């Protein structure tokens, strides 16, 4: 076996135990043969190619490298041959170059932030940290449980920066679940008149819960970034209740939450608007949930849904 | 004119013209008066009078067009305008020698304005 | 091999032929009916669209006159004769000269013709298609950014129109089902 | 996918554009050839051979989600397409037999891919029997299907809506001990429902289509679809894509250094040819002629290049000139329209020009006798595996495929990127791979 395959082959030696693991402390031996077992486990599960156990097309590179070395965009599946892989590139439009293919074994540390900073930077949402490479990754979806640890996926799309003294700086696509191949309250409806008035549920934090419903953006600030959500349950029911968030450890769950899905939730402080007798809730910093006529020149518009594509 | 510095944020140490350029129109057509709209006033306070809710007829202020845009164009409409007859009426359209008709009706001039452009260009 | 269209001018008294719709060179092309071709001369045959109308129906209106009045020619390459009174015996081809008793005869100006040149003409007044065909982004948007108004599209819709109707009036676009799966 | 399945029926007597007539007949052709290509490429179950056909058959407007009753678009445009292409294969068995065999093929394609329910409802608007049964009859019946029949394995049969019918057309189901029997309302998996809707639909289908073969003396008396009369299958193809002046320019000197990675057989086997003999017959430069067209180089510099394979092969300087290069270059005049003016397409040095003795230009997958070429090719550094399957297909008589194999070889790519038709587009091709 000469250096053609000893580049697979390594990953026993020196690849995994250098790159895909901390290095901090001991190298684990539940992730180096793990993943190199894995690998072709999820191979063979389908394997359309010629039959060849080691997957020459993957790697493993530190993810603030491919702004380095691979100035380019990267998005995968698994075992498209160069045919079938240039047999996908029309579902919707293929107007302009389809992602690039350089193919790797996406593997990063998932943190709830990415850099050595932990108030004011605070981006909540999940991140990849590595041994060479430190980088923000476009989620979709997020459950609780997954912070902390190193995840792996086949499916992925990366995208290297602009100008890296500009805004546009690289950052990757998120496809699936989080896999690690590691061997492993006040319902709106039910609560409709507790904080209705503030003589009854001011001061404290309660848990609450509900079917999130009607739900607005996160705005950043110079001091107070936050957001404002509001939900309840099915649609012959025109009340909904409202919740706020406003703590680094928590632009999570705007990353988290979502419309039509429920939840409930404890530690959540109460509102005092300064001049507005609006009085609602908020969350705060040690919460965690689980999941559950001329004047016709000026009018005024209405509310419809769609869901569309980029056009 | 670079363009990201005729594109930053324009401030006193930074100014853009596009922060000015349009001053005409940015004063004449919406001066301010209306404080913020916050995520109280949005998404909490009902009503709401968010200006992104409200729909408003708007006519049409202006335009920049090319120089050669303007240089070409009215070249055109007048030439067109080119009437030989309206130029000099009856009788007196028949009461010149050969000579001295041709030569007293070989010039012309006219002029225009913005007001007769739809927006008015500037 | 058709006819292509000449074009008098109003005041410059040049000539002129208008063939496609762009007249000419890529990047630099620009619409047909726009300038007079006389180098010199600066007046815009555009803002004559109805005298070019009156020309169109004008000179169609004597392609139509051929036809009905369809001359009829020999085949043979050695007789060569040329008339109208069709006679009356037949063969598989047609029917047969009277003198080269040997031969078929032809019509002269073949329908194939006339209906291809309705579609000359209705070619180049309908620039719209060809404005949609055409590949290069900015080439197309700095043109329309250019000078196609609301205006000069509409007087090419016109023309173009008129061309369109006359030949759809009815002879030929048609092919009657009702009587071709019985 | 569409509305558009459907068993063919009641020519619909509109009336409509000429242009849109040929247009839907050329669309049709190209589906049915296409289809036929791709099919005898691969297997049928195989993913490719859905995704292309998917893409191909979308791209070509036959197949959408919901609209109206009969004049949405695509369905309409499928159902005047067969029933012109019926007045085109009128006229043999082998013809009938292809254009038969091919819609069976398509249609049992494209109609396998309805939702479960559609099918079913579309199957009861078809025809009376065509009903499903209800899924608890699966659990009250399981022992019944599965023992009856070896047509099912197990127990895990799925939630398929199996089917109701009168043994009166379950001709074979039944006779061949297949399936239980409820008083002849025996229950098939679709598998067979599939078979039985194919084999009336043929049967129904050829049924019709001899009628109009017995009826064809109108359109004898028209000229407008003349194409269509009786002259597809000829020296056109899709269309002109390796037409006159496409992209191109190189010198002289490297056309022979190109040679030996980009000339499709019939041609490299040619220009071998013109380079031993230095000279050729009355007809066969005029196929290699047009040919050289399809790099496009200038007359005088085309003129400059046969002159030195003439004269050194010696033909007098002096004939030159009012000989050979007289009419090489007329090539480029004004009679040649469509008979010269054009490149030339595989289905012009296949479906005509004989060949004879000890000549070259034309098809050698066709015209040269089987295994003097397995020697030829293989001359060609082959390894014999591929030969041979190449063989097989050569002696399938059809060749385009093989021309096909045979590049994906010499150049090791897994992917033969299209369906090649003509040589200039396999020129343009190989030199895009460079
Ligand atoms: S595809 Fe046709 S033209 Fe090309 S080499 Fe094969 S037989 Fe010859
Ligand atoms: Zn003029
Ligand atoms: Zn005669």
């Amino acid at each position: 076996v000469p250096s053609s395959e000893q580049a697979w082959l390594e990953d026993a030696q020196v690849f995994i135990q250098k790159t895909l693991c901390p290095a901090v402390k001991e190298p684990n031996v539940q992730l180096t043969p793990l993943v190199i077992d894995c690998v072709k486990t999820v191979w063979l599960s389908q394997g359309r190619n010629q039959g060849s156990t080691l997957p020459l097309s993957y790697s493993f590179v530190s993810v603030q490298d491919l702004k380095t070395h691979q100035r380019l965009p990267c998005c995968s599946h698994l075992s498209w041959s160069s045919s079938a892989y240039q047999a996908w590139a029309q579902e919707a439009g293929p107007n302009g170059n389809p992602l690039p293919r350089e193919q790797l074994l996406l593997l990063g540390t998932l943190t709830d932030l990415s850099a050595d900073l932990e108030q004011e930077c605070r981006n909540g949402s999940l991140y990849v940290r590595d041994n060479t490479g430190v980088l923000s990754c476009e989620l979709i979806d997020l459950d609780l449980s997954w912070l902390g640890h190193l995840f792996l996926f086949p499916r992925w799309s990366y995208l290297p920066p602009a100008r890296w003294n500009s805004s546009g700086e690289g950052h990757l696509e998120l496809w699936d679940a989080p896999v690690p191949v590691f061997p492993l309250v006040l319902y709106p409806e039910s609560a409709s008149c507790l904080l209705r008035l503030r003589n009854k549920l001011r001061g404290v934090q309660r848990n609450l819960a509900g079917s999130l419903v009607r739900l607005s953006a996160l705005v950043k600030s110079k001091q107070k970034a936050y957001f404002i959500l509001s939900l309840g349950r099915s649609h012959p029911a025109v009340t909904h209740v409202s919740i706020i968030v406003q703590v680094p450890a928590q632009l999570v769950w705007h990353r988290a939450l979502r419309p039509g899905t429920a939840y409930v939730l404890t530690e959540l402080r109460v509102s005092k608007i300064r001049g507005q007798r609006q009085h609602v809730w908020m969350t705060s910093q040690s919460s965690r949930l689980l999941l559950l006529d001329p004047e016709s020149l000026v009018r005024y518009s209405r509310l419809l849904s769609y869901s569309g594509a980029v056009t | 004119l670079r363009h990201h510095q005729f594109l930053q944020h324009s401030s006193p140490g930074s100014p853009s013209l596009g922060l000015q350029l349009l001053a005409p129109t940015l004063d004449l057509l919406a001066p301010p008066g209306s404080p913020v709209r916050n995520a109280h006033n949005e998404i909490l306070e009902e009503p709401h009078h968010c200006p992104l809710q409200k729909y408003t007829r708007l006519q049409t202020p202006s335009s920049f067009p090319t120089l050669a845009t303007l240089k070409e164009e009215g070249q055109r409409k007048a030439w067109a305008s080119f009437d030989p007859k309206a130029l000099l009426p009856l009788p007196e359209a028949s009461y010149l020698p050969s000579c001295q008709l041709n030569r007293r009706l070989a010039w012309s001039w006219l002029c225009l304005l913005p007001s007769a452009f739809c927006p008015a260009q500037v | 091999d058709c006819e292509r269209f000449k074009c008098p001018c109003p005041t410059c008294g040049t000539e002129n032929i208008y063939d496609n719709v762009f007249d000419g060179s890529g990047t630099d092309m620009e619409p047909s009916l726009y300038r007079c071709s006389n180098i010199d001369c600066k007046a815009s045959p555009l803002t004559f669209t109805v005298q070019l109308s009156n020309k169109l129906i004008m000179d169609i209106r004597r392609f139509i006159k051929k036809y009905y009045d369809g001359w009829l020619i020999c085949e043979e390459p050695t007789c060569r004769n040329r008339t109208r009174h069709l006679p009356l015996q037949f063969s598989r081809t047609g029917p047969l000269c009277p003198a080269c008793m040997k031969a078929t005869l032809q019509p002269e100006y073949s329908d194939k013709s006339l209906y291809t040149q309705l579609c000359f003409y209705r070619y180049i007044f309908d620039a719209e298609c060809a404005l949609e065909k055409l590949t290069t982004d900015h080439e197309k948007d700095k043109l329309k950014k250019q000078f196609f108004t609301p205006k000069v599209l509409q007087d090419y819709r016109k023309l173009k129109n008129t061309a369109e109707q006359f030949l759809s009036r009815s002879g030929y676009s048609e092919v009657n089902l009702s009587k071709l799966f019985a | 996918y569409p509305h558009c399945l459907q068993f063919y029926l009641q020519p619909p007597s509109e009336n409509i554009s000429l242009i849109e007539f040929e247009n839907l007949a050329i669309d049709r052709v190209k589906l049915l050839k296409s289809v036929e290509n791709l099919g005898v490429s691969y297997v049928k179950g195989t993913e490719q051979y859905q995704s292309k056909l998917e893409s191909e058959l979308r791209k070509l407007k036959f197949s959408y989600r919901e609209n109206l009753e009969d004049e949405y678009e695509p369905r309409r445009r499928d159902h005047i397409s067969h029933f012109i292409l019926r007045l085109a294969y009128c006229q043999s068995e082998e013809l009938r037999r292809w254009f038969i065999q091919q819609e069976m093929d398509l249609l049992r394609f494209r109609f396998s891919i309805l939702p479960k329910d559609k099918i079913q409802d579309f199957l009861k608007d078809s025809q009376l029997q065509f009903e499903a049964i209800s899924d608890e009859e699966k659990t009250l019946r399981e022992q019944e299907i599965v023992a009856s029949s070896p047509s099912l394995s197990g127990l895990k049969l799925g939630f398929e809506s199996i089917y109701k019918i009168p043994f009166a057309d379950a001709l074979d189901l039944f006779r061949g001990r297949k399936v239980y029997l409820e008083d002849g309302f025996a229950y098939v998996p679709l598998k067979d429902i599939v078979a039985i809707i194919l084999n009336e639909f043929r049967a129904k289908l050829s049924k019709a289509l001899a009628l109009t073969a017995r009826s064809l003396p109108a359109v004898q008396s028209d000229e407008r679809l003349q194409p269509l009369l009786n002259h597809l299958s000829h020296s056109y193809t899709g269309q002109d894509y390796s037409t006159q002046g496409n992209v191109g320019k190189i010198s002289l000197d490297q056309i022979d250094l190109l040679s030996t990675k980009s000339f499709p057989p019939c041609m490299r086997q040619l220009h071998k040819a013109l380079r031993e003999n230095h000279h050729l017959r009355h007809g066969g430069r005029m196929q290699y002629g047009l040919f050289l067209k399809g790099i496009g180089l200038t007359l005088e510099q085309a003129l400059q290049f046969w002159k030195q394979e003439f004269i050194k092969g010696k033909m007098d300087p002096d004939k030159f000139d009012k000989g050979y290069s007289y009419n090489i270059r007329h090539s480029f005049g004004k009679e040649g329209k469509r008979t010269d003016y054009t490149p030339f397409s595989c289905l012009k040095i296949i479906l005509s020009n004989p060949p004879s003795q000890g000549d070259y230009h034309g098809c050698p997958f066709r015209h040269s006798d089987p295994e003097l070429l397995k020697q030829k090719l293989q001359s060609y550094k082959i390894s014999p595996g591929g030969i041979s399957q190449i063989l097989d297909l050569v002696k399938g008589t059809h060749y385009q495929v093989a021309c096909q194999k045979y590049f994906e070889m010499i150049h090791n790519v897994d992917d033969c990127g299209f369906s090649l038709n003509h040589p200039n587009q396999f020129f343009c091709e190989s030199q895009r791979i460079l």
